[PDB]
């Protein structure tokens, strides 16, 4: 599973 | 407290500051405190397309297909003022295998509108499975009979009308269903009155007393964008205050981390000033 939480 | 000509001088001083952004990257992700343990057991690890967003034990979906497990939860927002509710449920892009687990809670609680923003495949990636037949072309999830009666499109979202078919019984329920396709994962709409159109379309779709069931990919970002800014449209007609961080919270107690980026925290803030100023 890659991870949704993002940084922008 | 206080009205809504003031709240919206308040959140155009506070987009001016900015102090709105700053409060908006403070805010809690997580309710501190809710516990988030069933998404975590082993038989129900790969039922999440995503490690990182789970639901809340207390506002998550239960089958009645019974006793199984799905990545949803129940986000309802009260607008107590009016005397009113916008029942949604959350949820995420279904996997291939948990497909049939969708459409049970559609079926369960006769939900009669879907709205995905999301297409299929992003940069690479899967985002969503398509579970739904592209016409002529049928297909079955769990016991039912899924056929797309009806194919219609703007250029920034794709309407349709589904029939599911109970198999057992053979029962029918009609769904429509609306796919916003420009507006691409931790983004905002690639058009800004496409998505205002959007919405209000949602709101004239709306059936009382029953939940609307909102996906994207993960369920929280752009979802997250959208209860906003229904919510924010119903206290404008009545004109009642509104508090965005207010709003954003009370989404967030039911299912972390709605509305993912400052970006789209910046967007539905200046969407819902931008709403009040035309139609005053």
């Amino acid at each position: 599973m890659t991870g949704y939480v993002v940084t922008r | 407290a206080d009205t809504l000509e003031g709240s919206m001088a308040q959140l155009k001083k506070g987009l001016e500051s900015g102090t709105v952004l700053i409060q908006f990257e403070q805010l809690y992700r997580k309710k501190p405190g809710l516990a988030i343990t069933f998404a975590k057991l082993p038989q129900n690890l790969d039922k999440n397309r995503y490690k990182d967003v789970l639901p809340y034990d207390t506002t998550r979906v239960l089958l009645q297909g019974n006793e199984d497990y799905i990545n949803a939860s129940y986000v309802n927002m009260e607008i107590p003022a009016a005397n009113l509710v916008n029942k949604y449920i959350a949820t995420q892009g279904p996997l291939p295998h948990t497909c049939a687990q969708f459409w049970q809670v559609v079926w369960d609680q006769k939900l009669s509108l879907i709205v995905m923003l999301t297409t299929l495949t992003e940069r690479g990636r899967t985002k969503c499975h398509q579970y739904w037949p592209d016409p002529p072309d049928v297909m079955n999830h769990g016991g039912f009979h899924i056929q797309c009666q009806s194919e219609d499109c703007t250029i920034a979202y794709v309407s349709r009308e589904m029939l599911v078919t109970n198999t057992q019984t053979g029962e029918e329920h009609t769904v429509t269903h609306l796919q916003y396709v420009a507006w691409p994962a931790h983004g905002v709409p690639d058009d800004s009155s496409d998505f205002l159109e959007f919405v209000n379309y949602v709101r004239s779709l709306r059936v009382d007393s029953e939940p609307v069931l909102v996906h994207s990919s993960a369920g929280i970002g752009r979802t997250g964008v959208l209860v906003t800014m229904e919510t924010a449209m119903c206290l404008t007609e009545r004109n009642l205050p509104i508090y965005p961080l207010d709003i954003v919270r009370k989404m967030r107690d039911q299912r972390a981390m709605m509305v993912q980026t400052s970006s789209q925290y910046k967007f539905v803030c200046e969407a819902i000033l931008r709403v009040y100023e035309e139609g005053l």
